[PDB]
């Protein structure tokens, strides 16, 4: 096709520039700014009218004057080629290749915001995903298909849980029903702001243990542009739509942290001089954030999946912020870090009272992990819950003297505190970790462990907290 | 040890030089047809 | 242990990448010179003439001064003055009404803007 | 026909000139795709466009055509059973013409014209007819939908269709002004559909969860706010009502919410059986989906046409429950909307008739009777998201002015899985009082003095737990110990209940007041037991709590039995003490 430019710039001031004429130009479109220097910038038509289009610029405007500046259109439509090599790769966030190697050959070129995923077509997500963690597959698990985020703290390990995860997830086909050697999975891994240490950290993870091969890393530093931060996610879920309802792969999306993204769309929407939110945030920043999160799921008459899980800081520990806020608002749960296990060394440091996974309760059961899995989660939760109001209720007090049955469970809490909530590096299996759930039931298997009521005190319990 | 990595190198250096030869002979049937496209 | 697979995937995308490259180049040197075939203004006159199909009105149309007589039929029918310039080696542009929008069409550009879409096809052709 | 071109493209707002004759309100086809609009400001030549449907590339100077008609639904048969879009899109048509994506610009018919309907006749030739008469029925689901005159039409019959299988625009009934009616007529969704006149609700709506149907009833022709932060479990309390509620028909908006539970409920609601006629659950319900990343605009749309749905439903003489998902998801597409028009903000940004279009939505509910002469009714249960779970904010307090009922939800509740979570102190009812002659008919001459004795006994304990954590549990006498533990059971047994247990989610009127009994018979026993110098120790050791506490868990068959039983094991234990 033949390449039109639009020389009538008349205004530019901040991040946004004025170009008469130039109604060819489509809403939304894509477009390449070329200064006198030869130098060509990125832009976006945020607004078009018959007078003159309003276009927003990728980079700093540094640099451009009225006089020479043109204005090409490149798409109506921003597009992402896909392709199945791009495994392996790691990306700048924009789509461009930071690994060294050549350019992939696209074999498709899809629109980078998606489009909606009509509810009929959707399938509820019924199988479960084994990320390793005792705290998460027994109490929060996670299922093929949800969204589930991790609220942490800037002070608290989420990077390194990010990368245990990343290694350490499998589907476990096995234990399932439909016995079946493995279906394709991989890893789509989006880092946004992130630094150049935690940058290192990961490639060094990645690489480390060839979990590289199964994975596409999109990785967004903390000086890039501020669009690129927006436009990285976008292209995350869509490779990670592309391999799932194209290629039967079961993707696994991790957005490191959508504080940072939060931050550039906070930026963006002042740029743009929107009506601001509750803390100067967009006040569209729900609507953004669900057509991201929302592209997640499993639809009916594929065998694909995706799945994602967006770490984000919470800023001050505080749940009333507006992204968790909001985040809660859009995902099916949360699974949050405390900062007084972390001060207790305990790795991962994950709170099982106010975590949560909405689909659980349909992910478990027979024909996925264990039969027992649903009663186990309820009692474990139950105890915990009881020697944690045990102790607060001591604070008050302060009597260590107590009914016998009270200290059973300050020793429970304890014990699970220090085996099943503290694993360190271990890549524990559902089994291994319904064991050592069912090792920390110590307690009376009728006069306690009634919460939930089952017949499997038969065929489990008696284990004496024996590891391995 | 060291012999794996290697006979992997020799093997991919030897696959690509593969690639490349097998290429070598569509090469010219890909710029015509490049050609016949892009001229208007 | 496990870098094999690395180095097996590293060394295909490389030569791939190469071979493309290579093929980039055959087709840019072969595009160049076209003039020096004489069917040259035939192809050139339907590039001069996608110009004024995008350019719903044109002032000027401006390219190498020895390209410029060839196309002087749209030049009769619509009025736009010819305008010389060597450095514009195989292409046509063309100025808008107000001066404000403008077209170009040399033929590198459009392989560069064509290459994209074009190497879908070529790779597997290819292989 | 007023046709026009794009002049500004800005977000899901289109500025279109050349409309001069355009009408305030009405919906336009913007772009080649024909995209659905409406027209929210007139500005000499230019009339300003919101768009229900996504914008991108549209580009200036593409036609806008006003179809000079307001927006409007299609009432009549087909619509149960059914989901639909923000615009009444059947969502189902839309994938099998477009896939498992939802693209912009498919037309599709509301009600489908290809189905035949079993036509049967009311009216004669020679009838007077006015506006909601019924001029026949026709089966549907083994409801009898009765096609209704359209409100604003009057005359006289002059044909009648005899009988038989017809589509929904073969004309049944043509009046001797020409007049064709057919089984279905269109609606404008911003306009109440005229009633009667408006009854006082004087019978619950019940909606099988205990806490809600006990403490915070509402009447059938009430209106009740859920707000609560996130995991609160309104969308679970929505889906309870859905499924356990006395409603004649359910229509549940997903206003701007996640598109998996609108797929939840479409795959388990076919299963599930209809509590009112015993057939299957999804024949009783409509569903209006626009989930969160759906156009932005359409989420007001999706709103009016539910309740315009509703209310159709509630003209025939059925009983309708409305459940919205979250009306903050609206009240931020209204705000969206009034940026992209340069209004001045009033709070929070939101437009300054936020509260006017909330009230105008809760108003449409309410026990009338209909233009039919028919008694109908439509309860809302409108859920609200406030932001950080502050209850300050503009659309809780102009929800909590309209409003008869408030179910508030805790974050504190929530997270310690104490489930429904409702804020007892927090929350109220306005309709308590005047159910209370059905309460002594249907369920017990005595259930509001044990009503009242609960809420009695949860006010005495929240007060003895401030005493608790300054004095410390220990050092208070056995009768404050009692009354705690009382309110402990009270809470755990009573208020605490499991949506996902197969026998707890519902909960029959009469099963609750003999869960109260129980509760209040055990406490006067063991207040006496306490005043006869028994030990708090052993009355908290007696096996009858486990009994009390497996109470919720018994199914409604067998429950009479296990009352009867537990009361003669409460005297029986209490008398063993001596
Ligand atoms: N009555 C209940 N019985 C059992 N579990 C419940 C109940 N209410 C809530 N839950 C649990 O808590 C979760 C929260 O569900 P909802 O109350 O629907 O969340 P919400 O109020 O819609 O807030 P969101 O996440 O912003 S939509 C559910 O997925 C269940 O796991
Ligand atoms: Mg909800």
């Amino acid at each position: 096709l033949l390449k039109k430019e639009y020389t009538g710039i008349t205004y530019i001031s901040g991040p946004l520039l004025f170009v008469e004429n130039a109604k060819d130009l489509a809403y939304g479109a894509i477009v390449d700014i070329k200064d006198g220097t030869g130098r060509v910038r990125g832009g976006q038509v945020i607004e078009v009218s018959e007078e003159y289009a309003v276009i927003q610029v990728f980079e700093e405007t540094t640099g451009l004057d009225l006089a020479t500046t043109s204005v090409s259109l490149v798409e109506d439509v921003a597009r992402l080629g896909v392709s199945k090599e791009m495994l392996g790769r790691r990306f700048n966030g924009i789509g461009k290749p930071i690994d060294g190697l050549p350019p992939i050959t696209p074999e498709k070129r899809l629109p980078i915001t998606g489009l909606p995923l009509n509810p009929v077509a959707r399938r509820k997500p019924e199988q479960f995903i084994q990320t390793g963690i005792s705290t998460i597959d027994v109490m929060n698990t996670l299922v093929r298909g949800q969204k589930l985020p991790i609220f942490s703290g800037s002070g608290l390990p989420a990077n390194e849980i990010a990368a245990q995860i990343a290694r350490q997830a499998t589907v476990r086909p096995d234990l399932s029903g439909e016995g079946e050697k493995e279906e394709p999975f991989a890893v789509v891994f989006a880092a946004m702001g992130i630094t150049q240490r935690e940058l290192s950290y990961f490639i060094q993870e990645f690489e480390r243990t060839g979990a590289l091969s199964r994975s596409v890393l999109f990785l967004n530093k903390a000086d890039d542009p501020t669009i690129e931060r927006i436009l990285t996610p976008r292209m995350a879920l869509t490779v990670a739509e592309y391999l799932a309802f194209e290629h039967d792969y079961h993707v696994l999306v991790i957005l490191t942290d959508m504080t940072n993204y939060c931050e550039a769309l906070r930026e963006i929407g002042a740029a743009r001089e929107e009506i601001p939110g509750r803390r100067g945030y967009p006040g569209y920043m729900y609507t953004d954030l669900a057509t991201i999160y929302e592209r997640a799921g499993v639809v009916e008459g594929k065998k694909g999946s995706v799945t994602q899980i967006p770490i984000l800081s919470m800023p001050d520990d505080d749940r009333t912020h507006p992204i968790p806020d909001l985040t809660g608002y859009i995902t099916e749960g949360q699974i949050q870090l405390s900062r007084e296990l972390h001060r207790k060394g305990i790795y991962p440091p994950i709170d099982p009272l106010p975590s949560l996974s909405r689909l659980m309760n349909n992910g478990v059961g027979k024909g996925k992990t264990r039969e027992d899995h649903k009663q186990v989660s309820d009692q474990l939760y139950s105890a915990y819950a009881n020697g944690v109001d045990i102790r607060k209720l001591v604070a008050i007090i302060g009597e260590d003297a107590l009914t016998e049955n009270d200290r059973r469970y300050l020793q429970f809490a304890d014990a699970f505190e220090r085996f099943f909530i503290n694993q360190g590096q271990q890549n524990r299996s559902i089994e291994e970790s319904l064991q050592i759930a069912w090792a920390l039931l110590s307690m009376l298997p009728q006069g306690e462990l009634k919460r939930i009521s089952k017949d499997h005190i038969g065929k489990y319990y008696g284990q004496k907290l024996e590891e391995i | 040890t060291e012999a794996l990595l290697a006979r992997y190198r020799e093997r991919a250096e030897a696959e690509a030089k593969a690639v490349r030869e097998k290429a070598m002979a569509r090469l010219d049937e890909a710029v015509a047809l490049v050609l016949k496209e892009v001229l208007p | 242990e496990s870098a094999g697979e690395l180095l097996v995937a590293t060394a295909r995308t490389q030569a791939r990448g190469e071979v493309l490259e290579e093929v980039r180049r055959r087709v840019r040197e072969a595009l160049e010179a076209l003039p020096q075939k004489p069917e040259w203004p035939e192809v050139v006159r339907k590039l001069a003439l996608e110009a004024l199909e995008a350019l719903p009105g044109a002032k000027a149309l401006v390219a190498n001064p020895e390209d410029l007589p060839h196309l002087e039929a749209l030049a009769r029918e619509r009025g736009v003055e010819l305008q010389a310039e060597p450095a514009l080696r195989l292409g046509v542009r063309a100025v808008g009404a107000e001066g404000k929008t403008q077209v170009e069409n040399s033929l590198l550009a459009r392989l560069d803007r064509a290459w994209d879409a074009l190497s879908s096809k070529v790779a597997q052709a290819l292989w | 026909m007023i046709q026009g071109v794009i002049q500004k493209i800005a977000g899901p707002a289109v500025i279109a000139k050349g409309m001069l004759g355009a009408r305030m309100y009405d919906i336009c086809k913007v772009g080649e795709e024909g995209l659905v609009g409406e027209i929210i400001r007139l500005d000499g030549d230019t009339a300003f466009v919101q768009v229900y449907e996504d914008t991108s590339g549209l580009k200036v100077g593409e036609p806008v055509v006003s179809t000079g008609l307001p927006l409007a639904v299609e009432l009549g048969p087909g619509m149960l059973n059914g989901i639909y879009d923000g615009i009444q899109r059947p969502l189902e048509r839309i994938r099998e013409k477009t896939g498992i994506y939802i693209t912009r610009g498919v037309v599709v018919h509301a009600l489908d014209r290809e189905k035949k309907w079993a036509w049967t006749p009311m009216v004669k030739p020679g009838d007077e007819v006015r506006g909601g008469m019924v001029l026949g029925t026709v089966p549907e689901f083994g409801f009898t939908h009765k096609i209704l005159v359209p409100p604003d039409v009057r005359g006289r019959v002059k044909e009648v269709k005899p009988a038989g299988e017809y589509t929904v625009e073969e004309p049944v009934v043509v009046l001797e002004d020409g007049t064709e009616l057919k089984m279905y007529h269109t609606w404008p969704v911003r306009r109440a559909r005229p009633v009667q006149r408006k009854l006082d609700p004087n019978t619950p709506f019940l909606t099988g969860m205990r806490i809600l149907d006990v403490l915070f009833p509402v009447a059938m022709g009430g209106t009740a706010a859920i707000p609560g932060p996130f995991g609160a479990g309104k969308s679970v309390t929505q889906q309870s009502l859905a499924k356990w509620s006395n409603a004649d028909v359910v229509v549940y908006v997903g206003c701007g919410e996640r598109g998996n539970e609108m797929t939840d409920v479409l795959v388990e609601f076919p299963e599930l059986t209809d509590p009112k006629t015993g057939g299957p659950l999804m024949h009783r319900t409509v569903l209006i989906a626009n989930t969160s990343n759906m156009p932005v605009a359409a989420r007001e749309a999706s709103i009016y046409v539910g309740v315009t749905i509703a209310e159709y439903f509630r003209d025939q003489g059925f009983s309708v429950a409305l459940m919205a998902d979250s009306t903050s998801r609206w009240a931020e597409a209204l705000r969206e909307i009034s940026s992209r028009l340069e209004e001045m903000p009033a709070e929070e940004g939101y437009p300054p008739y936020l509260a006017a279009r909330l009230a105008a939505f809760y108003e449409r509910a309410g026990k009338v009777i209909t233009l039919g002469g028919e008694e109908g009714a439509v309860t809302i249960v409108g859920a609200v998201s406030p932001p950080g779970g502050d209850m300050s904010e503009p659309v809780t307090q102009s929800t909590l002015r309209i409003v008869g009922a408030f179910w508030r939800l805790d974050a504190s509740l929530a997270f310690r899985r104490h489930f429904p979570a409702i804020n007892w102190n927090g929350s109220y009812s306005l309709f308590t009082s005047a159910l209370d002659p059905w309460y002594r008919e249907n369920v017990a001459e005595d259930y509001p003095e044990l009503r009242d004795a609960i809420s009695e006994l949860l006010q005495r304990e929240a007060g003895l737990q401030e005493i608790v954590q300054l004095v410390g549990p220990d050092a208070l006498q056995d009768a404050e110990r009692l009354v705690i533990e009382v309110g402990r059971i009270i809470r755990e047994d009573f208020l605490q209940q499991n949506a996902y247990h197969e026998v707890d989610a519902y909960c029959s009127m009469k099963k609750a007041y003999g869960i109260m009994k129980m509760i209040l018979a055990f406490y006067k026993e063991a207040e006496a037991a306490i005043k006869r110098g028994v030990s708090i120790d052993e009355i908290l050791q007696l096996p009858v709590l486990e009994r009390i506490g497996r109470a919720r868990y018994v199914s409604e068959e067998e429950f009479p039995a296990y009352f009867e039983e537990a009361m003669k094991e409460i005297q029986g234990a209490f008398k063993a003490l001596a």
